[PDB]
């Protein structure tokens, strides 16, 4: 016999017996975004959510940031991650490589070196 | 034998030196701190009527001492002491405006004189 | 082939959401009115009439 | 001191002798001769888990 | 309610306005050691709750410090 | 697609242009469910399908856009899920070995899981709506109107709780913008 | 072999890896967010396995067992922790050294007194090693990720880290039960 | 800064090292740029910036790297420019 190393689940809210009458659903979702999302009644008896796209959501993330960010000035994390909003709603495709290769091969414009061997954006037969 | 850890002193020495009325690393967590004001049958109130002031006290609000006060003038729990406990809580008011506050004060001492 | 329509989960879309509620709160701090006034102090005066 | 069984078996002997608490364990002591203390049998003032159950 | 009880009570069993005080404060005399609500948390109690107020008119507007 | 149909016409020109754009659906088959795009490829169990045929997949248990999302308790009715049969081949090999400690007995029994390998075609969805719906308290809104929320959303500060944790205030003074406008 | 026989030691002078700064297949800082955590009132072992869980990467939809992606956590008032009722003075911290003498039993409070982060990052190491011990750069790496600031000042300033807003579900206080 | 780049070899640029990072002090600003440029001179963005590699110590199992003399001539630079 071996103990047991699958993932525990968080331990959620104990409920206060409310929640054992009708008509109240023991999930208690009442979030930012919630009155976004409208229900409607399908005639099969299912029901049609209407809700905002990934980048309006996205957007809205990226207002409530600016919002908070505007007393104290964007620090360093906020700026990556306010880029990384800003790229992910414009995205149109997938991102496949390391976001700091650009950085480590174009390095060279952050740091000059003496004007003997310094690089620049045309060089051979110069 | 680290001696920062199991150091060179017998448990007859050492057992002097287990706290056995520990004060700092705390045993009553946050959350608890709510319930044990519910069962002691407190009650949280509005700002108006009350709070607790940077000292921990509950300090009752002028201007809800005084209609506390009127509401409970001829009751029979009423207390001479409790006159003047109101009248104790309307001083701020007194001092900042004697000209409004100080008609409440003749109300009570009237009141109380009769 | 892995696809996804509306978008892929990243960790910035609902991280910015707060838990919020059902009916607006009755602020601790606020300017009571007349009957406000009037309910609460006597409740105040009830308590303190059973217990003395 | 004679360690009781329990607080049952405790009784205070003489005219000076009184209850106290060592740290939760009931006992006995008479400032006058200290032979009639008496504690009630129980865990050592300090204990761990796996040292003491 | 208890203490008040004790206090507006006449005196004859312990000394009221002197300085003396027979019954000496002895807090380190007395029972160490952790009840179970010392674990299990402070005993639940039926949260003290108002029936039917009134609608939180002003809900909106700060309460002033009230020095004035 | 033949468009959302309700007896309010407000509500449907409202979620008319709302159904525009790519559809994934969540197709029961063959006791696995599947989420499944337009040019998705899956590889169901077994079907007896010829080759190259054309399929209708019967039981959708949802159906959503970029922008909506249909929720079918059990099942939905009135979507249009095309696919094509591409391939039916067995997959790779799963080598079950049964070999008892005590017995010379050793049991090789290979498991090829028969397969038919499907590509979808077209996903067309057309509700009927029957009315808006609130949600924190039940009923069918009779009148529809999208500018205001159906229900509003308050934020929760009372100032009773000192020991209430505080997220940063921007956080928890955040309004959400009309969407269906 | 795959796995090499001259392997990376703690008495090698190239020293031990430290797995925030590496780069590794299995290691993917793109996505990470960094939160903060006040462990203010709030009990030892809670905060220990909320911040195990967050630090591992568990709290994360997308999470996978083999790809190590987690946030950094930066837990701060470490001496606020509270321990309840009597477990400071009665919980045991056992471990056994290999030469004679394989017993070193020492309370909470000794623990304490010599660094009171060596706790939150005792309790860490359990909450971590409870679904991680057979390979040792999953155990390893996600403790890393973990910032222990005993009070209330801290470097990171810089990565704005996000208050934690939890409460614990659980109403009793914590329990010690292990054979 | 001659001394520096005449003879380009390891005992004469610790020797300049030396002597200029006992007199950083002593002089003016300009006189200070034109001693960073000559001292930035084997230095490439892309390769690594303080590497000077000497011994191959193969005593362990995974082979150790001992830098030369230069490494700590460097660094003294540098900490003589802090005081
Ligand atoms: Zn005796």
């Amino acid at each position: 016999p071996k103990k047991d190393r699958r993932f525990r689940v968080q331990p959620l809210p104990s409920l206060h017996a409310n929640s054992l009458a009708d008509d109240t659903p023991l999930v208690t979702t009442t979030r930012t975004l919630s009155p976004n999302f409208r229900a409607f009644a399908l005639q099969d008896g299912g029901v049609f959510f209407t809700h905002p796209s990934h980048e309006q959501v996205m957007r809205v993330g990226q207002n409530i940031l600016a919002e908070e960010t505007k007393a104290t000035g964007m620090t360093s994390m906020d700026t990556y991650v306010n880029s990384r909003i800003q790229s992910i709603i414009a995205e149109n495709t997938v991102e496949n490589v390391a976001l700091s290769h650009w950085r480590r091969r174009h390095m060279w414009n952050l740091v000059r070196t003496h004007g003997k061997l310094q690089r620049h954006w045309g060089v051979s037969d110069a | 034998k680290n001696l920062a850890w199991r150091p060179k002193m017998s448990e007859r020495t050492l057992e002097q030196f287990v706290p056995l009325h520990l004060a700092f690393p705390r045993r009553h967590p946050n959350s608890w701190q709510e319930r044990q004001f519910h069962l002691l049958g407190y009650v949280k109130w509005p700002k108006e009527i009350g709070f607790y002031n940077a000292g921990d006290n509950f300090e009752l609000t002028p201007q809800a001492a005084y209609r506390i006060y009127k509401q409970n003038c001829d009751e029979t729990f009423w207390t001479r002491l409790h006159n003047e406990k109101t009248i104790i809580h309307l001083l701020p008011l007194v001092e900042q405006d004697p000209g409004t506050n100080m008609v409440l004060v003749d109300d009570i001492f009237r009141h109380h004189l009769k | 082939q892995r696809r996804s329509v509306q978008g892929t989960w990243n960790p910035w879309l609902w991280n910015y959401e707060t838990e919020r509620r059902r009916t607006e709160a009755p602020q601790w701090r606020r300017k009571l009115s007349e009957k406000e006034w009037d309910y609460y102090v006597g409740q105040y005066s009830a308590q303190m009439k059973q217990e003395e | 001191p004679q360690m009781v069984m329990s607080r049952d078996e405790l009784k205070l002997r003489c005219e000076y002798c009184r209850f106290e608490w060592i740290h939760d364990t009931l006992c006995v002591r008479c400032p006058a001769q200290p032979s009639h203390d008496q504690r009630e049998m129980w865990l050592h003032s300090t204990w761990m888990w796996g040292k003491q159950q | 309610i208890s203490e008040q009880v004790q206090n507006r009570v006449r005196s004859g069993k312990e000394l009221v306005g002197t300085v003396y005080q027979k019954a000496r404060r002895q807090p380190w005399a007395k029972y160490n050691g952790m009840f179970p609500y010392d674990y299990n948390g402070p005993a639940r109690r039926p949260a003290a709750s108002f029936v039917d107020a009134p609608t939180p008119t002003h809900n909106a507007e700060v309460c002033g410090t009230a020095y004035a | 697609a033949n468009g959302l149909r309700c007896p309010d016409a407000l509500i449907t020109r409202t979620l008319n242009p709302l159904l525009n754009g790519p559809k994934f659906a969540v197709i029961y088959c063959g006791n696995h469910q599947y989420k499944v795009a337009v040019g998705d490829v899956i590889a169901v169990q077994r079907l007896r399908v010829e080759i190259g045929s054309h399929i209708a997949l019967k039981k959708v248990l949802m159906v959503g856009g970029p922008r909506f999302t249909a929720i079918g308790r059990p099942l939905l009715e009135g979507v249009r899920v095309t696919a094509q049969v591409e391939e039916q081949k067995r997959m790779r090999n799963v080598v079950s070995l049964f070999a008892t400690p005590g017995r010379r007995h050793v049991r090789w029994v290979d498991a090829p899981h028969a397969a038919t390998i499907i590509r979808i075609c077209e996903i067309f969805y057309s509700p009927n709506v029957v009315g808006e719906l609130d949600k924190y308290k039940g009923e069918l809104l009779e009148t529809f109107t999208p500018g205001q929320h159906t229900n509003p959303v308050y934020p929760v500060d009372d100032g009773y709780d000192v020991f209430r944790k505080k997220d940063k205030e921007a956080m928890e003074n955040a309004t959400t913008f009309l969407d269906l406008l | 072999p795959f796995k090499s026989v001259l392997r990376r030691h703690k008495h090698h002078p190239e020293g031990l890896p430290l797995y925030n700064d590496m780069s590794k297949q299995w290691l993917c800082r793109e996505g990470e967010r960094w939160w903060l955590l006040d462990a203010r009132g709030e009990q030892l072992p809670r905060v220990a396995a909320v911040a195990a869980q967050y630090i591992t990467g568990q709290h994360r939809p997308d999470f996978t067992p083999g790809m190590i992606t987690g946030d950094h956590v930066v837990i701060v008032n470490i001496k606020d922790v509270v321990m309840v009722g009597d477990q400071w003075i009665r919980v045991p911290i056992t471990w056994q050294t290999a030469y004679p003498g394989g017993k070193y039993r020492i309370r909470l409070t000794d623990m304490y007194e010599r660094d009171p982060c060596m706790l939150m990052w005792w309790f860490l190491k359990d909450e971590v090693n409870r679904h991680f011990v057979r390979k040792l750069k999953t155990r390893i790496a996600p403790l890393e990720k973990a910032w222990l600031y005993e009070d209330s000042i801290h470097p990171h300033a810089d990565k704005n880290p996000r208050p934690l807003c939890w409460t614990d579900p659980e109403v009793k206080g914590w329990k010690y039960r292990d054979p | 800064v001659a001394q520096f780049e005449d003879r380009p070899q390891i005992e004469s640029r610790v020797a300049a090292l030396a002597d200029m990072a006992s007199t950083v002090s002593f002089r003016s600003d300009e006189e200070l740029l034109r001693m960073f440029t000559a001292i930035s001179a084997p230095f490439s963005v892309d390769g690594r910036g303080l590497n000077f590699l000497t011994v191959k110590v193969s005593k362990f199992g995974r082979p150790y790297y001992v830098p030369n003399s230069l490494l700590p001539a460097y660094v003294n630079l540098v900490d003589a420019t802090t005081i």
